[PDB]
């Protein structure tokens, strides 16, 4: 209610360890509550804590403009002195502090910082919904990814992203510098290594802890690299547009049956991934926010929403991932074979060509493995059915 | 920054453009002299991709509308949509010229304003660091648009290449035959052109047209002028990933990249559904994804001819299928799967194909977002069909002797009329020989 | 905050000082300035103190606002400290305000000691401006030879550099520090939050002006260029003959070579933070 | 003081110099016989720096109105503001003159109402105490403003020649030539004396006018009665620097200096962007500072002619622009930083050029409490364009044989003719030598 901790000589099971830190104490805790009926206690408590420091007309549970807190004392004057202590009286009404409560905050942060807002808009700029609006930042990127991060880099990439969405017109200008990308360090190159801070307000913060923001850049660098292999391939394609360009060597019709696989390939392989990570984990969230006046509801499919994107995306642990991140490191190489002027009646242009169609089929080897695997009953089954129709997507 | 620039050229090449830009105005929510709701920044989230970036609230389109007749701009001279464009800018109000009825008038008119058309696009191109291309909004029907664009198509591939070629190939009609009759004549020059100088062209049958609209729309008789109405909404049809601002296949040669394997195998067949307004009746209920790309597949959505008994003969390569509107987005991956069971297709076995299947939002306008639409943009390799039509047509004319010294009076002092036969069975026989 | 707005009218004393010694004022301090510039000009002594207790009774009379009208005859800021120092350095002007009690309790000395020195790099400005202004529309000092046309190439490189550094570098750093003032004014509650808005204020003048009250690159970037004038105007203030005129143009392409060495340091400034430098190094980039 | 004398002359010099004081008593609120509102010093600052001091409680402007015509006068004793000047020490009532068309008549009335004409503009300064100069508003169209104002050009530049010299010439529509002949020999005759006997001018053309009065102003034919209302507002939106607070350049002397590197070269341009009354229902959404300075650097508010194709071959050098009223103090900034983006000013091949950015507070009136202010003085080195237009006309002439002896009987009795013609080519060579 008030969100007072009381401790004296500190005795109680929750105990100290923005909104503050609070945590359970398992040992603390009595074996005759269960872990499961410790944090409805927890999370009621420290959300009217954090009011208690800003104000008590915003109060979680209500206290002045309401008159549940008075049904909050009558509800103390019963379970205080009960003889015969139960498990049911104690657990019952932890759902009437909690139930009616609980949409209360949430009538409070829909018209106090948007929920509907909000979460599309953090997307857009994490799993990208502004596509040329950021092709534009690809373009001024590639000429400086090409260095290793390092201490001057970190204003370079900041200047250039300000200067990319500003020449365009992004449609609001006060948009613009709510968000910077944040790229000493030799990971290997600039490229899949540059990360993107958020800022983050009032009731929202439990919703977007800092956390979750590592758990959004981290398929971020992913999904960038497929928006960068395939812009690539657009352009190695603009270097093969017309007949002046269509040499009559052999070597260049393997260039020309390699780029009808290739820029066919990141247009299935990363189309459907990336469609499917956006498509139906934004509808998910719509239909919840738009039905349920509870938090909670919304606060862990949520924390589901983010564990299922950097789940897809990353696809499986060790295996898949690598088969996956070379398979595009791969054809970045066939777009440096292709940028040869006059490549195909050189030696050194036949020569290129001869290396990399041994390193493709070092992955339609890797891929193939996998697909036994796939066979194999029930690995996961999403998995199977997202890699099995990009292939069939490559055949019909 | 993907600023496309628009040559709206010619007598009917000036009327496809023209409905063009003004359902970009109406989908943008705003007047075409100002910008006059809220609904139109937050609903579009990027209404500039062919019209010049603002600077004076109200977007600006990069056109330039050249014609041999002054007649059809002073048609709109005078109408409200000069206030859309310029004149003395945007269009030439009076650009003399001929009637024209001849391929020969406009390519030697191109050979002494060779400097001022080419300096009328890059005083259009200065709004943007990194230009997309030029989009060819022209003709093959008449002598106008037809007679002039060929000499575009080769000066603006010498010294754009790098960039975008593509025009919108409206084949001669073909019920016509005493109107015009130079028509088997202007049609392979500008063709034979299209498969060295261009990198892409989106083939379009008139023909073809008036057969669907006898059976969606029923209209007594379909007459050039209810003809425009049908092109211009599949234009805007096929930017809905480029406008509003989508994830995948972004840039205009992003999408193009994937229906074109090899030059000179690039023609694409146009298909659009919501041409029959009982579509609409339905999906007031909804229609299913189940359904609305399986009529993507059907021969009978074309808005241009091909064989059906080579369909049999022959197989797809690539087929984008884009549906729009309402869409139901989690069971578009149901559906996908549900193509290539039935074989409503075929597809080629040998090597890489693609079902593309995308998605798109459409206007904060209601009563024109809620009714299912699908655009095909086929790739089919019975597209050899369209090049024997028009070849019959043109060696049946050589056969009654005509235009062999009527046509060699203006900048012709040579004989390449074999070699128009002779490209048309160079084309037909390597779009034949790619797939087995 | 009742009987300190009406009784004594304590945000009205705010900006009058601020008309003062921030130059917010309109030509109240720019006709008290040209008869003392046009002595400068012609190196007579200027100080002679007299005369300049006078100018600040005349400036104050102009544009007759009736909020300096009223402090010259009470609460005097007519009284001019002049520092005259015979180690060798030159003139800086230091006004005071004598305020009314219990204002004189949020404008102590302190205070005044800073708005001092703020003023000093205004007016040290506005000497190396205006000589620049004035001598484009003199029309030639001096009116081999006609190395005009070939001077006028690098003239107006630094005619409109030290221009647009003191024309719109300033005109942020007065306007925006000064609205974020008058907002913490208006929330105004009672008197130690005002004390400690106005003690941010100056601070973020500092900030603004000048950064450091140490070792800077901008503090460099003002001397040097001040060095450039020093020596452009002095030559310009004297008729020149055939010859001479082509050390004009010598001299101005090591001035171009020097202006370019010292903005090149002030990018390595822009990218260890943010800044008003960064606005400085665009500042630079119009010029 | 930084008191200006205006030098009115000119039939047409004095009409517009007459709604820029009617101006000023509009917007400070006044009568012209008192002050009845607390808007004189709540409103301006001051109000005696360009008018004398009160004595009264009434400001008196410092203007002198001499011409030749004295019905141009006595058209405002007709009028409320006869009282507003004075019958001796601002006009004399019935000062007559010549025919007068004649330029040589004007010219020689100044050599011998000689002692009057340096006594009119001293006894109306006795309470100026530190000179800012004289404006010789004068017009060139009309023989008698031309004749007479090209007089004092010569004898204020030997007594105050550091002081303001600064002319707003009309050069008379040069698309006629059958309504003004000797127009050619006025605008000569005046040229001379801008480039040798004079500073700085603001130059302004008719025919560059009427463009803009039926596209801003949206007039259905242009006669002199309009032309006067747009010129009126520019002459009191220059001086918002010395009638309202500032400091960087608070004098006008301090802004026309920064616009000059080399004689020769200090022709400005003159652009008003708010002539339209559809910008005042655009500010409930507000009209942003971004965009404001975007239409300055665009070319379609130019009230002086040239191509624009010579602004492809040439660059702008200095250029200021100046907001009124609304600006937001802190989005400037941010205004220009989009500017080096699109590139609308053009910048010089040989260092850098000058964006100078202005802000003035004002007096409660229209375009200065709801909606934004935008004055252009721009400064280009196409300027040459006017002066081929001239020149051309004027050889032409004498190869008619028009004013050669038609024009030798009154003080002219040299060659001269060559004087004009060679003068007026050092300037159109001396431009291009120092812009490549």
């Amino acid at each position: 209610l008030h969100g007072l901790l009381l401790d004296q000589y500190e005795e109680f099971f929750v105990r100290q360890g923005s909104l503050k830190q609070f945590s359970l104490r398992a040992e603390m805790l009595p074996s005759y509550i269960p872990v499961r009926v410790a944090e409805k206690i927890l999370f009621v408590g420290e959300s009217v804590q954090m009011f208690e420091n800003q104000n008590v007309n915003m109060s979680r549970t209500g206290s002045i403009l309401k008159n549940q807190e008075d049904t909050f004392a009558a509800e103390l004057h019963r379970l205080k002195q009960q003889p015969l202590f139960s498990l049911v009286d104690f657990e019952s009404v932890l759902d009437r502090i909690r139930s009616t409560v609980a949409e209360h905050l949430w009538k409070l942060m829909v018209e106090e910082s948007d929920l509907l807002g909000q979460l599309k808009i953090i997307k857009d700029f994490y799993l990208l919904g502004r596509g040329e609006l950021f092709q534009a930042f690809i373009d001024v990127a590639q000429n400086m990814l090409k260095t290793p991060p390092t201490a001057v880099t970190e204003h370079d990439v900041n200047v250039a992203f300000q200067l990319s969405a500003h020449k365009v017109l992004l449609d609001d200008d006060n948009l613009l510098p709510l968000l910077n990308l944040t790229i000493r360090e030799a990971p290997t190159s600039g490229w899949a290594a540059l990360g993107l801070s958020y800022k983050v307000q009032w009731p929202l913060h439990i919703l977007f802890t800092p956390a979750v923001l590592e758990k959004y850049n981290v398929v971020f660098k992913y999904l960038l690299s497929v928006r960068r292999v395939q812009s690539e391939l657009q352009h190695c394609w603009a270097l093969q547009m017309q007949r002046k360009h269509l040499e009559s060597n052999k070597t260049d019709a393997i260039k020309w049956r390699l780029q009808n696989h290739m820029a066919f390939l990141v247009d299935n392989l990363q189309y459907y991934l990336q469609v499917d990570v956006l498509e139906s984990q934004f509808s998910q969230l719509l239909q919840q926010i738009n039905s349920t006046r509870d938090f909670e509801s919304i606060r862990l499919a949520h924390d589901h929403f983010l564990s299922n994107l950097l789940a897809q995306s990353f696809i499986l642990l060790k295996p898949v991932f690598h088969c996956l991140n070379e398979i595009l490191e791969l054809c970045h190489s066939f777009c440096s074979l292709v940028s040869q002027n006059l490549g195909p009646l050189d030696e050194r242009g036949a020569g290129q060509l001869d290396i990399l169609v041994k390193g493709f089929s070092c992955q339609s080897s890797l891929l193939f493995r996998i697909l036994s695997s796939v066979r194999n009953h029930q690995i996961n089954p999403d998995l199977a059915q997202l890699l099995l129709r990009l292939d069939y997507n490559k055949y019909y | 920054p993907r600023e496309i620039i628009t040559l709206q050229l010619g007598q009917c090449g000036n009327q496809i453009g023209f409905e063009f830009w003004k359902q970009l105005c109406a989908e943008h929510g705003i007047s075409p002299e100002g910008i006059v709701e809220e609904f139109a920044t937050e609903g579009t989230d990027r209404k500039d991709v062919f019209f010049y970036q603002a600077d004076d609230e109200h977007y600006i389109p990069r056109a330039v509308l050249l014609d041999l007749e002054p007649r059809v701009i002073h048609s709109i001279l005078n109408s409200p949509y000069a206030n859309l464009y310029n004149p003395e800018n945007i269009y030439l109000s009076e650009h003399g010229g001929g009637a024209g009825n001849n391929w020969a008038s406009g390519f030697s008119q191109g050979e002494k304003i060779h400097e001022d058309i080419f300096d009328i696009i890059d005083r259009e191109a200065d709004g943007s660091d990194s230009l997309e291309g030029f989009v060819l909004c022209h003709s093959i029907a008449g002598g106008t648009g037809s007679g002039l664009g060929s000499y575009l198509l080769e000066r603006l591939n010498d010294r754009y290449p790098k960039k975008l070629v593509q025009t919108y190939s409206v084949f001669p009609n073909q019920d016509e035959m005493s109107h015009v009759v130079v028509q088997p004549y202007n049609s392979l020059l500008t063709l034979k052109r299209l498969t060295q100088n261009a990198d892409c062209v989106v083939v379009l049958d008139n023909t073809a047209l008036n057969r669907i609209a006898t059976d969606r729309l029923h209209i007594q008789n379909p007459s050039f002028s209810q003809i425009n109405q049908l092109v211009s909404t599949i234009m805007s049809a096929s930017t809905t990933t480029l406008r509003y601002p989508g994830y995948m296949n972004n840039d205009l040669i992003g999408l193009i990249a994937s229906l074109i394997p090899t030059p000179r195998l690039h023609f694409l067949m146009t298909g659009y559904t919501p041409l029959t307004t009982d579509q609409s009746v339905a999906s007031v209920r909804k229609t299913t994804v189940l359904d609305v790309m399986r009529r993507l597949l059907q021969p009978k959505n074309v808005m241009v001819s091909t064989g059906r008994d080579r369909q049999t003969n022959h197989c797809y390569i690539a087929i984008l299928n884009i549906i729009q509107g309402e869409v139901d987005p989690t069971q578009v991956h149901k559906s996908l799967q549900r193509i290539r069971e039935r074989k409503l297709a075929n597809f080629i076995p040998w090597g890489p194909a693609s079902i593309q299947v995308a998605l798109s939002r459409k206007s904060p306008y209601l009563p024109s977002a809620h009714r299912v639409s699908g655009l095909m943009m086929a790739n089919h390799t019975n597209i050899s069909s369209l090049f024997e039509r028009t070849c019959r047509q043109y060696d049946k004319l050589r056969k009654r002797e005509a235009f062999l010294e009527q046509f060699r009076k203006e900048d012709i002092f040579k004989d390449n009329f074999d070699e128009l036969d002779n490209s048309r069975e160079i084309v037909q026989q390597l779009i034949d020989e790619y797939h087995a | 905050m009742y009987t300190l707005k009406k009784d004594y009218r304590l945000v009205e004393y705010l900006q009058a000082m601020r008309n003062f010694f921030l130059l917010e004022a309109g030509d109240t301090m720019y006709d008290f300035y040209t008869p003392i510039f046009d002595k400068i000009r012609e190196k007579e002594p200027w100080l002679n103190l007299s005369y300049l207790n006078v100018q600040i009774q005349e400036a104050v009379g102009q544009r007759y606002p009736d909020d300096s009208t009223r402090l010259s005859v009470s609460f005097e800021s007519v009284d001019l400290a002049k520092k005259k120092l015979p180690v060798h350095t030159l003139d800086g002007l230091i006004l005071s305000y004598k305020v009314p009690w219990p204002v004189d309790i949020v404008i102590s000395s302190e205070c005044q000691k800073i708005y001092n020195q703020v003023f000093l790099l205004l007016l040290l400005i506005k000497w190396a401006k205006y000589s620049l202004d004035v001598l484009q529309f003199n029309e030639l000092g001096n009116a081999k030879g006609q190395q005009i046309h070939r001077m006028f190439l690098l003239r107006v490189k630094l005619m409109h550099f030290v221009n647009s550094l003191h024309n719109y570098l300033m005109t942020r750093i007065l306007h925006s520090t000064g609205l974020e003032f008058q907002h913490q004014v208006e929330e105004a509650k009672d008197l130690d939050q005002l004390i400690k808005i106005h003690y941010r204020y100056l601070s973020t003048i500092h900030d603004r002006c000048l950064l450091r009250e140490k070792v800077s690159s901008v503090k460099e970037a003002i001397m040097k260029v001040l060095n450039v004038v020093l020596m452009f105007a002095d030559r310009w203030h004297a008729g020149l003959g055939a010859w001479k005129k082509e050390s004009i143009v010598k001299m101005e392409s090591d001035f171009t070579n020097c202006h370019k060495f010292l903005v090149k340091v002030l990018n390595k400034a822009v990218c260890r933070g943010s800044f008003p430098h960064l606005e400085s190094l665009a500042l630079s980039l119009m010029a």
